[PDB]
Formats: structure tokens, sequence, C-alpha cells
């Protein structure tokens, strides 16, 4: 026989009412979205029940330390070779870490 | 794959690790306009088809 | 650069017709040897001053339209419409302020 | 929504129904030769282009 | 299964070939856009429309056996579908070469319980300073450090054996049994070694367990038994097809290995039951805890089952050395109580229950080797190329029946009606081709012989006089001579026996292609008949083709 149908999944990100503070949202909640060539809409179930509040991303920013001489080799401040590298980014998801 | 191949072979899966050369070429001698069909244009329709 | 330049009907300014092109990136409002505020194109010819034809006017936001052929009487098709006779379309509104 | 749904997958055609069925009895779903391989992913294996 | 009410639609409306009405106006409407300068009179006297409404009943009747059910048409008169199609026990099963599909193959000799297969690692050593090798380490005598070298071998055998017989080594008939089907059924660069017994390790179980005032102990002891040593070594059990289905398995799983004759082997249990590493107490208590009756296990441990068993650790986890089975040391024991009093059990009690549990699966598996194959349909077998001459559908008074014309009507009457017939043969040729074209499907799509024509003819004989109407009434006696002079050259047999194999052969996804040109370099023209002639057999012999790979 022939194989059926497997549905596809979302990911969908919510904001809440300026006057609400907390809500839940309920299991099989319907979402709407586009038509097929018939004119049928399609529809789409909430998975699990969860919670929605007013808290949001605000900031990211990152640093790495990276060391390849052993602290005990460093007999003088000018050595020869380069002990390690340590840098930043104020604006971790930019371009050239700074806004770009 | 593994469990379909023999009791005594294993296979690797792995990415194909793009490399690859391009090209340039003489200048077309008609195009539609210098911006309808710039070289630029040529240009993407050749990267579209690699 | 040569994706900022959409079209150019007026190579050497001898018939009227449409230019069209993008706002290039840096792109300066903050400048001195132009007064500031305005974006500024420059365009230059090293040639006589008659070479091209004298102008009327240049306008932003040009649309070009076609007359329909429907069962009626063509009575303007032997001189061509006069100007300022057409002030709107057949949905009056759809966003649009004027149209001249 | 900000990204593209995934996962889904339609109904069988008659032409994948009948390349489906017609490599099965030719491979008998044993991973040997160079065919054997190359057909068993792009069939198991939606998401696979080459 | 019940028998139904049985009815006939009343909408008889199809706009097609088995629409009389329809058929009929489209008639007229082509004769109208014709022939309308000489022929307008359309009413029901006029012989011309006759003839239409006749012609249209004969093409009803050729729509209808079209469709008949392949059942039926294809139908051989013995029954079955020898020359039509390979069947499910034939064309899905594949030869085995994995590891489980050998475990599949050996645990169906009598007497095998369960198998077990492993890699030999045979080792060769070498002097690189002297190209030489050896299995002994003596060849290395007098070398340097880097002067050494080991190489292990890469495609030999070990088959671990579980028999029924209890017994200390393998039967000389099984080892006779597990070599021959290894040879007979093995890879390309693969050989086995040693054919043996598996080994075991003895684990001691001993407990106090507390049951039910108004419980069977004996019965209780025979289950908590059993259900013990199915832990330690599980084994599979066959299946009818019947079963396999309910389980949810297709077709295409069912047999995607070697055919098995003795039942279905489940490979989720066949890759279950592989040897055991670890032995622990959490799963123990639950196995006896689960059994009806029990109320409390007051007292349990494991050990290691050995002599001098004093005080020792409680080893809540035993593990098992790598190619061992584990088994009940037989010096285990368990003491059962009622509230705070211990109750004494009867050996021959235990043992009838022991054994009519277990008696119980043999029974299973020897059911299961009768059930091993689906059902086909089958249809019946009816000439269904038989054509009726459309000169029966007119009336007397034309003349051109098997009654005759009367006499007083005169020669010249008698000579039109023959002239009729002439005429009318025109329309009966083609359409007794088409029914003769039914007959042949058979043939023309075959797995053992095609035929050598595509296009197909019938004398017919059900007229009067067609031995003075035909110029040579010779081609009247055979159908293949009447073919040839009738279609003749109209038959481009190479090219259209050609495309006809070329789709046969693509359903088991092969490809001749290459035949095209490469036999250019062996023959010239008579390449086409060779080529035809290869194309059906690869399809007779693709059986054995695409499985002994």
């Amino acid at each position: 026989e022939k194989q059926a149908l497997s549905p596809d999944h979302v990911f969908l990100i919510f904001e809440l009412a300026k006057n609400v503070s907390q809500e839940k949202l309920d299991e099989g909640t319907e979402v709407d979205g586009g038509k097929d060539d018939t004119g049928k809409k399609n529809t789409y179930l909430t998975s699990f029940e969860t919670v929605l509040n007013k808290t949001k991303v605000g900031q990211l920013k990152s640093l790495y330390n990276e060391i390849s001489v052993e602290k005990e080799e460093i007999k003088e401040l000018n050595t020869p070779i380069s002990t390690g590298t340590f840098v930043m980014a104020p604006m971790a998801n930019s371009f050239d870490g700074l806004g770009e | 794959v593994n469990e379909l191949n023999s009791f005594h072979v294993q296979a690797k899966v792995i990415n194909p690790n793009y490399e690859e050369v391009k090209v340039d070429v003489k200048v077309k001698f008609r195009e539609g306009l210098d911006v309808s069909f710039y070289l630029t244009k040529v240009k993407e329709d050749i990267k579209k088809f690699l | 650069q040569s994706g900022e330049i959409i079209q150019n009907q007026t190579p050497r300014f001898l018939k009227s017709g449409i230019f069209q092109f993008s706002i290039p990136k840096q792109a300066n409002l903050d400048n001195t040897v132009l007064p500031p505020g305005y974006h500024w194109i420059k365009a230059s010819m090293v040639k006589p001053f008659d070479v091209v034809s004298q102008l009327i006017n240049i306008h932003a936001q040009a649309v070009e339209a076609v007359f329909e052929d429907q069962g009626s009487s063509g009575n303007h098709l032997e001189k061509g419409l006069p100007a300022e006779t057409i002030s709107k379309l057949q949905e009056r509104l759809s966003w649009i302020k004027s149209i001249q | 929504q900000p990204y593209p749904s995934t996962k889904g997958k339609a109904q069988e055609s008659d032409e994948d129904y009948y390349r489906r069925v017609s490599e099965r009895l030719r491979h008998k779903k044993r991973a040997i030769t160079l065919w054997d391989y190359e057909h068993l992913i792009l069939q198991k294996f939606p998401k696979v282009y080459k | 299964t019940l028998n139904k009410h049985i009815s006939i639609p009343k909408d008889m409306s199809s706009k097609d070939d088995l629409d009389f009405h329809f058929l009929r106006e489209e008639g007229i409407r082509y004769i109208k856009e014709l022939g309308s300068n000489f022929w307008t009179d359309y009413n029901t006297h006029d012989p011309g429309i006759t003839m239409l409404e006749v012609l249209c009943y004969a093409i009803s009747d050729l729509g209808n056996r079209i469709n008949i059910p392949i059942e039926d048409l294809i139908a051989n008169e013995e029954g079955g579908v020898k020359g039509q199609f390979y069947k499910v026990q034939e064309i899905l099963p594949s030869a085995p070469t994995s590891e489980l599909d050998l475990r599949k193959l050996f645990i169906d000799i009598e007497g095998i319980k369960n198998c077990w297969i492993k890699r030999e690692r045979v080792t060769v050593f070498a002097d690189l300073k002297n190209q030489k090798l050896s299995y002994e380490k003596t060849i290395w005598e007098d070398l340097k450090e880097n002067q050494k070298a080991q190489f292990d071998l890469k495609g030999l055998y070990r088959i671990l054996v579980e028999t029924e017989d209890a017994d200390k080594v393998l039967s000389e008939s099984l080892e006779k049994a597990v070599f021959t089907k290894f040879h007979a059924n093995r890879n390309l660069c693969e050989d086995l070694i040693k054919v043996e017994k598996v080994a075991t390790e003895p684990i001691s179980v001993c407990a106090n367990v507390e049951v039910a005032p108004e419980a069977d102990e004996e019965l209780i002891h025979a289950q908590i038994l059993i259900a013990i040593e199915d832990y330690l070594a599980p084994s599979p059990r066959h299946y009818s097809l019947k079963q396999m289905v309910d389980k949810g398995y297709t077709m295409d799983e069912i047999f995607e290995g070697p055919f098995l004759e003795n039942g279905f082997i489940d490979t989720v249990e066949l890759k279950a039951s592989e040897l055991r590493k670890e032995v622990r107490l959490s799963d123990i208590i639950n196995i006896i805890m689960s059994i009806d009756g029990v109320k409390i296990v007051k007292e349990i441990t494991l050990g290691n089952c050995d002599e001098n068993d004093g005080i020792e650790n409680n080893q809540w986890v035993i593990c098992i050395p790598e190619n061992k089975k584990p088994k009940l040391c037989k010096k285990t024991t368990i003491n059962y109580f009622k509230g705070i009093l211990p109750i004494n059990l009867n050996p021959v009690r235990v043992d009838n229950h022991k054994s009519k549990i277990l008696a119980s699966r043999l029974e299973n598996d020897l059911k299961a080797k009768d059930d091993l194959e689906p059902a086909i349909p089958q249809g019946t077998f009816a000439d269904w190329g038989e054509y009726s001459s459309i000169q029966h559908e007119f009336p007397e008074t034309y003349g051109i029946s098997d009654i005759g014309l009367p006499p007083k009507l005169g020669v010249k009457r008698a000579v039109l009606a023959r002239q009729l017939k002439g005429y009318l043969l025109f329309f009966d040729q083609i359409l007794a081709s088409y029914f003769e074209h039914l007959s042949k499907i058979k043939s023309l799509l075959s797995l053992d012989q095609g035929p050598s024509f595509t296009y197909f003819t019938q004398a017919i004989k059900d007229i009067k006089d067609v031995e003075e109407l035909f110029k040579d009434p010779t081609l009247l006696e055979n159908d293949e001579e009447l073919t040839k002079s009738l279609i003749g050259k109209l038959d481009d047999t190479i090219e259209r026996r050609n495309q006809l194999m070329d789709h046969l052969i693509a359903r088991f996804a092969e490809n001749f292609s290459s035949y095209a040109f490469l036999m250019k370099f062996l023959y010239g023209e008579s390449t086409d008949e060779i080529v035809l002639q290869d194309k059906q057999s690869f399809l007779r012999e693709y059986k054995e083709i695409s499985r002994e790979r």
C-alpha cells in the first residue's frame, strides 16, 4: 500500500496585553494560517500547557580567554612567544561585536 | 546502514567539506541594457547555476 | 555602483523619460560644499552647453498608464487628452493623498 | 512566526509508489553495492539532496 | 460475509462507449458534417441509419469486455499465475548476509534454542627487517623494537550454540548442520572456523518469602522459578503469519529476511535475547513481588555460586565474563511463610506445574509451522476473444441471414444480397481484430516468452458463404497466415517488442540500454534478434539473479 501524511511543527512567539501580568495558555488552542486551493483554512494546535508573562531578552555579551603557554614558563615580560589572548564582545549578536 | 551491511563492516558518514574553482570570461557581445542585463546580473545567474 | 542604477531612459538628455535608482548606503545629509538636509546627486557633461535639450521640469514619483479600449467612442484620440483631466483612482482611497 | 515550519510529509504520489516498490524488488533491503547504499538513503532520509 | 440484496442502478447515462444513445447521436453529427450534401434523409426506414445502429450496439459489447477484471483476463486454463507474476514467497525474501539473518538461519535447526555469532582474531606477526610473517612470535627473534609488526585477520567466524539437550557437548549432527548451512549460504571473503556450545556462569539466589494465607504455594514456586530463569536467558518464539499481521507488521517487513520454514521470528525478540552482562537484585525482587500471592520478601540475596560461601558482600550487581551465559546454580532456595509459620512443599506437585507451563509453549511453536503464506485472488477462463458477425443483427428482408431469401424474389435480389455481405465484411474484420487482441494480453506481457507479432486478426466463419467471398479460402484455415496477409508490414515488430520488454524490465528497476551499442562490436544487423532473445532470458532468470548476489 501507499504511505500516509505527517503533520508539520512550528514555534510561535507571544506578546501579552499591556494591562495583564500573567496568563495561562491551555493545550489544544487553535491557531490560524493560510488556505489551500479549496479555500479551506489550515489549523494548528498548541502542544503543551504553558505560562506567558512579560519577560524579554534585553542584552547579549561575551568573553573568551585562550591560553597557549603555562604561567610557569613566563620568565620575563617580553616573552618570544605569545602566551595567550583575551577578547570581548559588548554586543555578542552584532557583526563586529560592537553593533555593525 | 550499519544494521544492513554485514557483520564485519561499519560505514562512516561525513560532510563533503566543499572546495571549488570559479569562472571569469570575455564580456558579452550583447546585453539587454547596461543595467537590465548588467554583468552583475550575469554573475548572479552564473552563481545560481552552480 | 552597478546595482544602484535601475534604469536610464535619457542617457544624453535628448528625449523625455524615466531615471530610476536607489539611494546608496553612506549617502550623507550633513555636508558643507552643498546645503545640509538634502541628499545630493550630480550629473555632468564636458560638451558645449546646447548639445542637450532644454528642460521643462523634474518630478519625483512618476507612474505610466495606458488607455483601455472598451466599447465607447475614443474622441480624445484625435488630439491628446488635455492636461489635468485626471485626479482619482476607480477606488478613491488606497492610502494615496493626491494624483496629478 | 519567525521561522519556517518543519518535519512534515505529503502522501505518496503514484510516481513515488512505483519508484519505491520497484527498488525494493531489486535491492532486497540489503546494503551491499553502491546503488544499494545510495538508494537506501535517499528513500529513507527525505532531506538529503545528494 | 453474508449475502446482500441485489439491484440495478437507474441512471443509465455515461457519455462514453457503453452509452448507446450517446453513440447514436455522435454518429449522426459526424454524418451531417461529412456528407449532408448527398445524404439528408435520416428517418428510421433508411438502410444507412439501420447500419449505424447495429454498429453502435457492437461497440457497446466490445467496451463491456474490456472492463472484465484482470483476475479473469489473464487467467490460465489450469489456474495460477505461473507465467505472469512472481509471488511474495519468491520475490521478497533475501539471502542471509547480516548477523541477525545468521542467527535466524541457524536457530531453525531442530534442537537449537539460540545462537550467537562472534568474530575470530587470528594474529600474524612479522619481521620488518626481513619481510617474513608467521603465527609465532619467534618471527621476532633478534630484531630491534622498531622492526616488529602484527596484523589481525578480518573475516573469520565462531558460532556459539545453546541447545535443548543440556548435555556437555554438541551432538556431531548439529555441528554438521551448522557447518553445512554456513557454507551453503556465505558471503564473499568470509569463513567459519569453529562451532561450539556456549559456556556458562552459575548464580545463587536465596530468599524468605511471605505469601497470602489462601494461596497455592507449589504453584507460586513453579512460577517464580520459571520467571527468574527467563530473565537470565530469554529465547525467541515462532509465529504464524496471522499473528505477525495482528502485531502490526506489513508484507515488506514480514518477508524482509531469509524465508523460514518453521514460522516467523520477530527481530525485536531476537535482538533482546543477547548474552546478558549484568544481574541485579532490583530486577529479581520485582520478579518475585509481581507473582500473585506474594506479599513480602523478608530476605533476599544474590551471589556468585561458589564454595566456602561464608560471610560476603551483598553483591547488588553481578558482572558476567564476555562469552558466558548466566544460569541458576541449583543450590538456590526459597523459604515460604504464612504469617510467622513456615510451610513445606512437595517436589512432585511443583514439577507438574512447571511442566504444564512450559509444555504449552511448544504447542504454539508447532502451530506456527502451517500458516506461512497470503492468499491470491483467483479468476476463471473463458475465451475472451469470441466474436459474432454483425450481419446477424439485420432483418430477414435484407437477405443476409442464415435462412436465406425466398426463390420467388428472383436472382437479382439474391445477387444484391451477396454485394451487401461483401461490404459489411469491412466492418467485421476490424471488430474481430480488437476482440482477438484481448485474447493475447497474456502473451504480450509474459515473463516466459512473448509473441512474435504485436497486432492480430481472426478468420470469420459464422457467415455462410465466406468460402466464395474470399479470393483464397486458404487463409481462413490459419489465423497466423491471415495476419501476415492482412496486417503485414504495418506491424513494426522490432520496435514494439522492445518497448514491451523495456517496460517489464523497468518494473524490477533494471536497465539494458548498453546492449544497443555494445552488441554492434560483435554483430551487424543481426543484433536486433539477439538482443530481444537476451532480454527475455533475463526476465525468466530474474528470481535467482537478484537474490544470490
